[PDB]
């Protein structure tokens, strides 16, 4: 059965996605930054996700894999992706979606 | 650092559609849907017996269409009602991903749009739902009279009656997936059938 | 030379095609599941070529027993063997496929000579329409001994399967 | 009138080959036949949503149309709509093949629903026999949709489905059996003219035997094992998204107005304001060819048709609210150990006495 | 030669009625959203993961009750000609009926006492 | 639509069917075989009645009864099947050999 | 009359602030909105009870102090105009920017006055406000209904 730390805007699992399926491996880690399009990415704020998401996973892992460790890690990924957004990397989609700003509203940077 | 939390910005701006016929049927289109949304049979905790209180004789969301379904596959709408704690956070996820595409949540009650009464000196609830699925409608109090429920409910159908058939691109997932190998020991499940034939309830230790 | 015989001939020549693909599937493909809706499938073709034949009552009958009630006995036991298939194959197999399809195409090609040879009596007389009543008739009068017999042949039947099939 | 007869003359009339013209009036029955399916279909789920509203001291749809009469209309145009999934390991044929193997022979079965004399397509010489045995295919429907599922929450549906709909195919046989004593035959027109001056009076025993059965084809709350929701989730519907499950949610209130029409058909007639209407030659009508008198009568049949088909369907989703369901075995104890052994009884009962009193049988 | 008289609709009516599910499913499949590929596509347990392993632990439950389905299926076969027949045979018929009739019932009676 | 086109047509079914009994390896597509070999038999029947003996018709009567025993035999062999399983777990025709 | 053409956009060209009087079940009037976006206007509903002075909101600044629940002693936001925010914001070809209001009836004469007049100037910005009302859906100026 598949392990899985699954939030918004970031999807953990533990296999390995061959066409759209996922196929439990105990050793893949896959990852699905933003799946909903909460906001607008460019290449290097993705870039630097996917170096941080190997460093967390590969850097601090000597442990047990239960859902307790791969939630620890989304945990640090999504604070990264939210210090990503304040300091304006990244920002919302504005696109005619729900947006409900789940990370914060817009503020002034006094 | 000019304005925390910025916005896109975009371009391409909208790429829309406006001859009458496409327009009208657009409106039959988004008739149909807002007019029969059929609600997840889906409760956690306090709230659900509002939402049930919201199915019975005393007023009854059968009209304008709402017709609760078991399974999230024929499902079109999950009004999240009750506490969602980390336990059981992942169980809804998969719920709601697991169900078609043109679909809407409601975040019912103050424990699934802030955390609630339970914002505070909790270990284990989500504090709001907004931080797990893409929430359309908030509906404040703790159980909120289940004549706000409708009003939710007429708020999210003059919402529906919004949408652009020329606009369903923003439906899809993008899937920008990774992948990284690691070194982590599997360890076996904890949680298996073995409830009274376990060796240890039989009889005991020496 | 007609609208009613080149439809009579079109869904003859359509379903004899049918017949023919989906008894090959049945006994050609892996997959067994596949093998036992298509002879629910080869079973519909042949009520139909029934009909065509001016027996109406036999190929309901057909309907109800062999696509309404063997089948679905069939259906029933492919899952109740199901064990994912692990078939390993045996050298001693060319030999017996090969033997087979010989075999079979040396017997059709004999049946298809003897067919084309022999002169048999068409005796140009309309059918009659009413086709049940006749079974009817010939149930009780000429075939009563049959008629009569199949009922013990259900009763042996049904207790030799209940004691085969129970459980204990 | 004959329009029939008209149709072919005035296509005739410009040449086209008479015979063609015969091949080009099926399509005309072929689908007048579909509206009245289509349109009984909405009318189901407009009874069933409005009539279990009022059982219930509540108001069903009303914002939809004027009275929900539009929310048939918005449920289907939904699920037209709707993302079709098709799970990881499920297979791919057998899937989409599932609701429509237990939709296409039911709709065939249409073929024999009179609504009048010489106002269906085709009365055909097997009749009730072919729709006994073309209601013999939906199981394998439903086992198509378990076993192509990689669901072992719904192959259990799938089985238990299977299960209950081979359980009334005897009784529903012996029912008719017992009717086709009296009928003389088989035809549904030839069965219903034995009504000259009803089966019910005479069949007591087989018109409960067959209304049971009917109502237990996996169709109403009394039983409804295979959507029974509390028990188990949908069963083997758990799995179809859009129009995929639209066919199952259409498939099943189709199959009850076939049977609410059988059953007036069979025991009550699709005929006959219950007076011996065409001894009505004391209007001095000339019926044969008058022109109208054949309007007004077929306007009466199709009346006194739908007067007993709606009085059944009535009766079917009013128990539907009253009935208490039953687990799965106190299902397959109805057939088998009380409806088989009653339809067996009534048939010999109607041998004894068709074999005793000629008359009246 | 063809002397039954009903069918051209049977077949006609069998095509438009064929025609009625792949057409509906194909007008839904031409306007409705795309694919939903990554985690829709997993099999529903209630929200929590297929616990694996996935049998049925096989039961003859639905096999006798389809045996004995098959038996009596047969049994309405053979007794609808002689329903629809009962005019022009009359007595002596109705006691050989009476005797298959019986053999059914013992058959149905053994199958119900085990 | 000659009676040849229906024999050679039953003929060619009896050949698919004895190729499935001969080669298939799982047990239960021989008795589909065996099934198509008898319906193989009926459309002969029914071929040879609807021509040849049209009026009192007794190939139908006759296919009646072929068509019983099929679903007799099938009843009984798919209990004679379930009974091997149970004992052996398998069904691979290729396994029921105790013999040299 | 059960089908509507593009009147409701000339309109809120011409005044600029309408007050519509949509039935009170809420779906038949998405699609007026729909009708606007597709002419190149942008659309954001903010649900009127719930705004501050409807100045300090719309065109100046203004400190939202979000919830703290004992901890995180009280801080301020300064959230930018939700207006002058959003006009800079547009798309590339975008011919303006209605601001959408569900419940208009919370709000005083006052205050409708004011967003009748802000239309005026700040000229890529109409406004509509769903005040509620009539069993269909018809609209008014919204400088009328007031006085
Ligand atoms: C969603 C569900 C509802 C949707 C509606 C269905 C969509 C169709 C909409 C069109 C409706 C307009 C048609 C007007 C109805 C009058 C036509 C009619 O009666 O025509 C009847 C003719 C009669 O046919 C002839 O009828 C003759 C005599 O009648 C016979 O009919 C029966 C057979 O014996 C009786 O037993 C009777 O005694 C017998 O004499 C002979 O049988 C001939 O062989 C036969 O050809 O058939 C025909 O063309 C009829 C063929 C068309 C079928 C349409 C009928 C629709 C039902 C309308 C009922 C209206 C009720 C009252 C309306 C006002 C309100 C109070
Ligand atoms: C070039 C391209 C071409 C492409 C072709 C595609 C284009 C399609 C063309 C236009 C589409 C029109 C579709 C419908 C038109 C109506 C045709 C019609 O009127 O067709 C008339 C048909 C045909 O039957 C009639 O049949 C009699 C004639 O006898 C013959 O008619 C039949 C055919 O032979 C039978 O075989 C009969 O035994 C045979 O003897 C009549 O007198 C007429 O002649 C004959 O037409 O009517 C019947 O079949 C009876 C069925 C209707 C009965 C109505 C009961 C109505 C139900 C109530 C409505 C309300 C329901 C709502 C509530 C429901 C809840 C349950
Ligand atoms: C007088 C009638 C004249 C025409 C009538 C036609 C009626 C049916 C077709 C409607 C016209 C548009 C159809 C195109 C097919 C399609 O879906 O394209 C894909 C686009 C999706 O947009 C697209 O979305 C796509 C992604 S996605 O797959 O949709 O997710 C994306 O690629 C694309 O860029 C985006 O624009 O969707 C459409 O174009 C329309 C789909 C929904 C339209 C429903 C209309 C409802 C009408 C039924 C009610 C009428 C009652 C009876 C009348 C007889
Ligand atoms: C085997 C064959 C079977 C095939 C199957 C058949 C498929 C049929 C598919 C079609 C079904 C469509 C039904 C629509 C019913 C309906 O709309 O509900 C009626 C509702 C009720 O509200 C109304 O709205 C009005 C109030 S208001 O102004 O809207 O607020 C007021 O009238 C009142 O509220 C109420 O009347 O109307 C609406 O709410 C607004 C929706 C607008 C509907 C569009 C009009 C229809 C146009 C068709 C497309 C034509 C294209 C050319 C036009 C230029
Ligand atoms: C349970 C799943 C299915 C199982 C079985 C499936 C198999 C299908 C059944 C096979 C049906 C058998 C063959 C049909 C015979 C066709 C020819 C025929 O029937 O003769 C009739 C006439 O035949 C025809 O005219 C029919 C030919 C047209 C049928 C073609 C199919 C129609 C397709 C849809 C309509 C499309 C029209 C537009 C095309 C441009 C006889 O007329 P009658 O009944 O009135 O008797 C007396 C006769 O009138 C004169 O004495
Ligand atoms: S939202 Fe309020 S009423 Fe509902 S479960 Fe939470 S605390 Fe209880």
């Amino acid at each position: 059965m598949l392990l899985k730390s699954t939030t918004r805007h970031v999807h953990i699992y533990a296999g390995h996605v061959v066409d759209g399926e996922v196929h439990p491996d105990t050793e893949t880690l896959t990852l699905n930054v933003d799946p909903d399009n909460e906001l607008e990415w460019n290449e290097a704020a993705l870039a630097k996700v996917e170096a941080k998401f190997r460093e967390l996973v590969a850097n601090a892992a000597g442990e047990d894999l239960t859902e307790y460790n791969l939630r620890r890690i989304g945990s640090d990924l999504e604070h990264f992706i939210r210090s990503l957004l304040m300091q304006g990397e990244i920002g919302y989609n504005l696109n005619s979606r729900v947006r409900n700003y789940s990370l914060g509203i817009p503020r002034v940077n006094h | 650092p000019a304005i925390l939390n910025p916005i896109a910005r975009p371009e391409v701006p909208q790429e829309l559609a406006e001859n009458i016929i496409l327009t009208s049927l657009n409106d039959v289109y988004d008739w149909a849907r807002l007019s029969s949304l059929w609600p997840l049979m889906y409760g956690t905790a306090c709230c659900f017996i509002e939402f049930a209180a919201m199915i019975g004789s005393r007023f009854d969301f059968d009209r304008f269409g709402l017709v609760p379904r078991n399974s999230p596959r024929q499902a079109d709408l999950i009004i999240t009602s009750g506490t969602i704690t980390m336990k059981m956070a992942p169980a809804l996820v998969r719920l709601y991903e697991q169900m078609p595409s043109p679909k809407y949540v409601i975040a019912m009650g103050a424990c699934t749009i802030t955390g609630g009464m339970f914002s505070s000196d909790s270990y284990s609830a989500v504090r709001g739902v907004d931080k797990l699925i893409p929430v359309d409608v908030y509906l404040p109090g703790c159980p909120p009279r289940p004549e706000a429920i409708m009003d939710a409910i007429v708020k999210l159908r003059k919402k529906i009656a919004n949408e652009h058939i020329n606009e369903r691109g923003n439906l899809a997932q993008t899937h920008r997936l990774f992948t990284a190998k690691h070194k982590m020991k599997p360890v076996p499940p904890i949680l298996t059938g073995q409830y009274l034939n376990a060796p240890s309830r039989q009889a005991p230790p020496p | 030379m007609d609208l009613a015989t080149l439809t009579q001939t079109i869904t003859f020549f359509a379903l004899a095609a049918a017949v023919i693909i989906a008894a090959l599937g049945v006994v050609l493909l892996d997959n067994v599941v596949y093998s036992a809706f298509l002879l629910g499938g080869v079973f519909l073709s042949i009520a139909g070529l029934y009909i065509l034949m001016n027996a109406d009552f036999v190929s309901a009958a057909q309907i109800l027993i062999y696509v309404g009630a063997v089948n679905v006995l069939i259906l029933f036991a492919i899952m109740l063997v199901n064990k994912r298939e692990t078939y390993t194959p045996v050298p001693g197999r060319w030999l017996r496929q090969g033997g087979a399809a010989v075999v079979s195409l040396g017997v059709f090609a004999l049946l298809t000579k003897m067919i084309l040879q022999t002169p048999w009596q068409l005796s140009s007389v309309p059918p009659t329409p009413d086709s049940i009543t006749t079974i009817g008739q010939h149930f009780f009068s000429d075939f009563l001994l049959p008629f009569e017999l199949a009922s013990v042949l259900l009763l042996m039947a049904l207790i030799g399967a209940v004691v085969l099939a129970r459980r204990e | 009138i004959d329009l029939q007869g008209q149709f072919i003359s005035a296509l005739q009339s410009l040449g086209l080959s008479h015979d063609l013209a015969k091949l080009l009036w099926l399509p005309l029955p072929m689908l007048m036949m579909l509206i009245v399916a289509t349109v009984g279909v909405l009318v189901a789920v407009w009874l069933e949503r409005k009539i279990s509203a009022a059982v219930q001291q509540r108001i069903g749809p009303e914002y939809i149309g004027p009275l929900g009469i539009l929310a048939p209309l918005a449920d289907g145009l939904k699920l037209i709509f709707k993302e079709d999934v098709l799970p990881a390991n499920s297979d791919r044929w057998l899937f989409t093949l599932g609701p429509a193997v237990v939709v296409i022979p039911v709709f065939l079965s249409y073929i024999i629903v009179p609504f009048g004399q010489n106002l269906l397509i085709s009365n055909l010489a097997m009749g009730v026999f072919l729709w006994i045995a073309l209601s013999s295919i939906a199981p394998i429907g439903l086992l198509m949709a378990g076993y192509a599922s990689n669901n072992k929450y719904s192959l259990l549906g799938g089985l238990r489905a299977a299960a209950q709909s081979i359980s009334y195919e005897i009784p529903l046989a012996l029912a008719v059996l017992a009717v086709a004593m009296m009928s003389n035959g088989l035809g549904t027109v030839e069965i219903v003219e034995q009504q000259s001056q009803w089966n019910v009076w005479r069949q007591p025993i087989g018109f409960l035997v067959f209304w049971i059965a009917a109502l237990a084809e996996c169709e109403r709350l009394p039983f409804d094992l295979p959507e029974a929701e509390e028990e188990l989730v949908a069963g083997y519907q758990t799995e179809y998204a859009g129009m995929k499950f639209a066919l199952f949610y259409l498939g099943a209130y189709v199959n009850l107005v076939l049977s609410a029409l059988l059953v007036s058909v069979l025991y009550f007639g699709g005929w006959s304001f219950p007076i011996p209407l065409e001894t009505i030659a004391n209007l001095l009508g000339v019926s044969e060819t008058n022109p109208f008198l054949q309007i007004a009568f077929a306007v009466l049949g199709i009346t006194m048709t739908l007067i007993k088909a709606y009085f059944f369907v009535f009766l079917a989703i009013l128990l539907r609210w009253t009935v208490p369901r039953v687990r799965i075995d106190q299902l397959l104890d109805l057939g088998w150990k009380f409806l088989l052994p009653v339809g067996l009884v009534n048939l010999l009962l109607t041998a004894g006495l068709k074999l005793a009193f000629p008359v009246a049988f | 030669v063809f002397v039954l008289s009903g069918y051209e609709y049977f077949l006609g009516f069998l095509i438009i009625c064929s025609l009625v599910p792949v057409l509906a499913l194909a007008a839904s499949a031409l306007l409705r959203p795309k694919s939903g590929r990554m985690i829709r596509l997993t099999t529903y347990e209630s929200g929590m993961e297929p616990i694996g392993g996935a049998w049925i632990q096989f039961n003859v439950r639905y096999y006798m009750f389809a045996l004995v389905f098959v038996i009596f299926d047969v049994e309405t076969v053979f007794l609808y000609p002689w329903a629809v027949a009962f005019h022009q045979l009359g007595l002596l018929a109705f006691i050989e009926a009476l005797i298959f009739i019986a053999i059914l019932v013992v058959a149905l009676v053994y199958a119900w006492r085990k | 639509m000659q009676l040849t086109y229906v024999l050679i047509l039953a003929a060619l079914l009896f050949c698919i069917g004895i190729y499935g009994l001969v080669t298939s390896r799982n047990a239960v597509r021989v008795l589909m075989s065996i099934e198509l070999l008898l319906n193989a038999v009926n459309l002969n029947l029914i071929g040879f009645a609807n021509y040849l003996d049209g009026q009192q018709i007794k190939g139908q009567v006759f296919a009646v009864f072929v068509i019983t025993v099929a679903a007799a035999e099938a009843a009984v062999g798919l209990a004679i099947i379930l009974a091997i399983y149970r004992n052996r777990d398998t069904v691979d025709m290729e396994k029921f050999n105790l013999l040299k | 009359g059960l089908l509507a053409g593009y009147q409701f956009v000339k309109d809120l060209e011409s005044a600029g602030a309408l007050a519509l009087f949509v039935p009170p079940e809420g779906g038949f009037e998405g699609r007026y909105q729909r009708r606007l976006r597709s002419k190149g206007y942008t659309t954001l509903p903010m649900s009127a009870p719930g705004l501050g002075d409807l100045a300090a909101y719309l065109t100046q600044e203004h400190g939202i102090r979000p919830a703290h629940t004992g901890k995180e002693d009280i801080r301020v936001y300064f959230q930018p105009p939700l207006v002058t925010y959003h006009l800079e914001n547009l798309p590339p070809n975008a011919k303006g920017l209605v601001l959408w209001l569900i419940d208009g009836k919370r709000l005083s004469k006052q205050e409708f006055a004011y967003l009748a007049q802000l239309t005026q100037t700040l000229p890529k910005f109409k406004v509509v406000v769903e005040v509620g009302g009539d069993r269909v859906v018809r609209w008014e100026p919204l400088a009328d209904w007031v006085a």
